[PDB]
């Protein structure tokens, strides 16, 4: 019995499951394999020069 | 740990999630449906109006309209039912703990910004909420910070060149033709082969069409030659009353509007020329740097092959020492969420947020004041 | 307008289906129950 | 033939029996009734369906409860003289305008049940 | 409130239905007749009985000229209607019509007269509290107990179709057609001719009835089912009649309700009740039609031949596309489904305020059922 093992209306975070398109099945998997935000933050050479450009930018103006 | 969220709207898509993640939690299409036909069953379930994911589910007994046409709101009602929708049901957090991240296109009215500063502290109590460009998310999501960038939502298409962190003002190039204007071109162009759609959940059969069927050829005339003198090119679809439609010819027709807007008749020119006439606009010293780096974004630009010609018409207008090249990353999509994933997570952006102490002695024009 | 004139809004459909599954019920059980007395 | 053996199972299961409840209660309740209102005189009633027929007894219950004299019931023990008797009653119940449908004296003579205890609950809508 | 409980009417144009709100079944079921003496009255002392109503109108018929008053779903005689209403408030059910509010069931498309005079006739004479009109095939899909599907309802009057996806009901493709089981009943009687028998006073259209009822079922294929009749006899069935002759009905049996699926037959030009029902489908929007396909729901009388689903869900499967799948849901107890409908909408909480009250009626009066009701 898998149907007795789990209910959908139990957890809604496991009923986002049911209501799914499969091309955004795909773009949750593909951009969490990726991890793009984990990256950007992880390395540090581009990351202070992110940091001080906006700073000084907001320096001066803006 | 208060992390700030992410926020992301366009005619169409409305995307959000917290600070700091890799995925957004929430997408769902900015559709607003109203019922319109008799109702009548005492005791089960009826609503004035649905929203979101779950008033796509039941096109056939609503009439859908989207509050966003053209980056521009119409009915700021129907935008705060799609905000509270996304605050309470989807994400399921308190607006007035968390700060949030709002994006907008560079080119607007004034009021638009106003309207919805003074929206988002009044009705949600926000601590804390910034206003950003678009484009230049996508930018910092592509990681480099100098190159001009092409974002074509379905609202709206511009160009806008970004060097050393900075956007210029003058070379922003903004043009009307979008995905939406490109399916309603693909229902005038399916009219003559016999299929005739009218409704509005019929255009959204159509636009799942165009995601499914639709590519963009290299050479126009041969790919009319070749679909002319064979039926290679030719795909069935199936609709979800169960009959079969044969797409043929109009598959690469559809988009090659986006090229050549004569078919329209929009008097504006394509959209590769308005990449380079930004290009033109800018300074001589950086033009090879805008050759050099120019990424894609927007759900658009995923049809197939859209690369390839892109660099092929921009090398056509390029001088020929210059070397071309056309960065796409698999997730063009969502970039520009991405890059708000970046820009709150920053040590540096705390001081940047708008303080709701402030706005009191401000007002509604503070984000001028500091966007 | 008025789409939603003869029926009454925001109603729990939960509720229809639970007494129509009493009304099954008494199938099964098959009690017998004398009218209302007046 | 299945399905239309479950339906004939479930038109000879909960029908008849809510309908029978319901009558035997109707029946109970409406005996009580009458013999109250009977015990003035000397008479009383121990089955609604037989006691009924010769007609006799209905005019006991409808003399006592209008208060007027009905003529005497016809001096016989044939099935003519018990349809008279009952007639008499119906078209005393004729003269006070209480409105009968479906009502005659051989269907109390022959004694179905449910027309019976339609005349007794008519009676009482009247009467009290 | 809570002792009191509605009392639900179902009222066709066969046979008339009542009974308590939150009851599984009817309590009292009688066909819809009214029936007059013709003869002479000789034996003096029996009494007068003018008209005679219900089953014991059944009873006594061979004496009796047996009169409809209601035709296609229309109330042709409205006398004869207020009879069989105090018949049944006041024999049926012993109950008193001021204590209890009255739910009706009637055809989707019906003159406004009709439910007009409803109205007038249920406050002014009968002295109701409260009372509300609804559709039959409505009431088919709450038995049914799903949100969405299509309904077919085939009584002896008129026979309907329509479309409700998620408690919305589409008005433009709702479909009446008026082909039920009296118009059957006519047919075997004309086919009876050729075989010797011949039927003619209305006495004896109740026996070609339950010659209707018992001997008949819904060949799955036509000229098959004619090809096996011609070839031998073993289709052959014996009926007996109340004077104790014996009739054989033969090659009648699938042919009386193939009228049904080809009018031709009844020289109608409208279509069967296959292309009807499928037609409804195709008039509504093109994304509900696949759950439309998945829950086709039956009911009414006319619906208990034996076979008429299965030849249903073939000719549904022949027209529609192969890619959809087709069931037809047919509960055995598809003859009362729309009274327990009524039961199951008379007792829910909410329904508690969509009664029409007497000062409503009071102030408006009988034009308020078209405001309210459906
Ligand atoms: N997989 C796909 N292939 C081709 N076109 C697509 C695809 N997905 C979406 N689109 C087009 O992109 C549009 C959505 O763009 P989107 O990125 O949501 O713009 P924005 O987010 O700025 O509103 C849709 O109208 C659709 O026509
Ligand atoms: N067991 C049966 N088999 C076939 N046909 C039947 C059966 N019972 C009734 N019918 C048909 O249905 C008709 C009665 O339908 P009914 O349910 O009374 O309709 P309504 O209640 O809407 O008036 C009869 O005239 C007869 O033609």
């Amino acid at each position: 019995e898998r149907y007795f093992d789990r209910v959908d209306e139990n957890n809604p975070e496991y009923l986002r499951e049911r209501n799914m398109a499969p091309d955004l099945r795909q773009d949750f998997n593909m951009m969490e394999q990726k991890k793009r935000v984990s990256m950007i933050l992880q390395s540090p050479a581009f990351c202070e020069e992110l940091e001080s450009m906006i700073q000084e930018q907001f320096k001066k103006g803006k | 740990d208060i992390a700030a969220l992410v926020v992301d709207n366009g005619s169409g898509m409305c995307k959000a999630g917290f600070a700091g993640d890799d995925a957004p939690r929430a997408v769902f299409p900015s559709i607003v449906g109203r019922p319109r036909h008799q109702g009548v069953m005492v005791g089960m379930g009826q609503k004035d109006s649905y929203v979101g994911d779950e008033a796509q589910s039941k096109r056939g007994i609503l009439t859908l309209k989207y509050p966003i046409e053209h980056g521009i709101v119409t009915n700021w009602d129907d935008m705060e039912k799609i905000w509270h929708h996304t605050f309470y049901n989807e994400l399921r957090v308190a607006p007035e703990e968390h700060p949030v991240l709002l994006t907008e296109a560079p080119l607007n009215p004034k009021a638009n910004r106003e309207k919805m500063t003074q929206i988002m502290f009044e009705t949600f109590n926000t601590p804390a909420m910034y206003v950003a460009i678009q484009a230049v998310l996508s930018l910092y999501a592509s990681g480099r910070t100098t190159g001009i960038v092409m974002d074509s939502g379905d609202g709206v298409t511009h160009t806008v060149p970004i060097y050393e962190g900075y956007a210029l003002p003058h070379a922003i190039l903004r043009l009307d033709l979008a995905g939406r204007d490109l399916t309603d071109y693909l229902m005038k162009i399916l009219t003559e082969r016999g299929y005739s759609f009218t409704t509005t959940a019929e255009r959204e059969i159509v636009r799942d069409i165009k995601e499914k069927l639709c590519y963009v050829a290299l050479d126009f005339e041969q790919e009319m030659a070749t679909a002319a003198s064979s039926s290679s090119l030719e795909k069935s679809y199936e609709l979800p009353d169960g009959q079969v439609i044969t797409i043929g010819n109009e598959r690469f027709r559809c988009p090659e509007a986006l090229f050549q807007p004569s078919f329209l008749g929009m008097e504006s020119c394509g959209i590769h020329e308005t990449t380079f006439n930004s290009i033109m606009k800018c300074d001589v010293d950086i033009r090879k740097d805008l050759y050099a780096n120019t990424v894609l974004s927007g759900g658009t630009t995923m049809y197939p092959g859209i690369a390839d010609r892109m660099q092929k018409e921009i090398t056509a207008l390029a001088p020929s020492t210059m070397k071309i090249k056309i960065i796409a990353p698999p997730e063009r999509k969502y970039s520009v969420w991405i890059g708000g994933s970046i820009l709150a997570s920053l040590s540096t952006f705390q001081q940047m947020w708008i303080s709701k102490q402030e706005y009191d002695e401000s007002g509604p024009s503070i984000v001028h004041r500091k966007c | 307008a008025v789409p939603n004139l003869f029926v009454p809004l925001n109603t729990n459909p939960k509720e229809v289906q639970e007494m129509r599954n009493k009304i099954r019920e008494q199938n099964l059980q098959d009690i017998k129950t004398a009218g209302p007395q007046s | 033939d299945n399905d239309n053996s479950s339906a004939r199972l479930f038109e000879r299961s909960r029908i008849k029996a809510l309908a029978d409840e319901r009558e035997v209660v109707q029946k109970k309740t409406f005996t009580k009734w009458v013999n109250s209102h009977l015990a003035r005189v000397s008479c009383r009633i121990t089955d609604l369906y037989k006691d009924l027929r010769d007609g006799r007894m209905l005019i006991k219950l409808l003399e006592v409860l209008s208060g007027e004299m009905l003529p005497k019931p016809t001096k016989g023990k044939m099935r003519i003289h018990c349809l008279e008797n009952v007639d008499k009653a119906l078209q005393f119940l004729k003269e006070q305008r209480v409105h009968l449908e479906n009502m005659g004296s051989h269907d109390i003579v022959d004694g179905n049940h449910r027309l019976v205890l339609g005349l007794i609950w008519t009676i009482i809508l009247r009467f009290q």
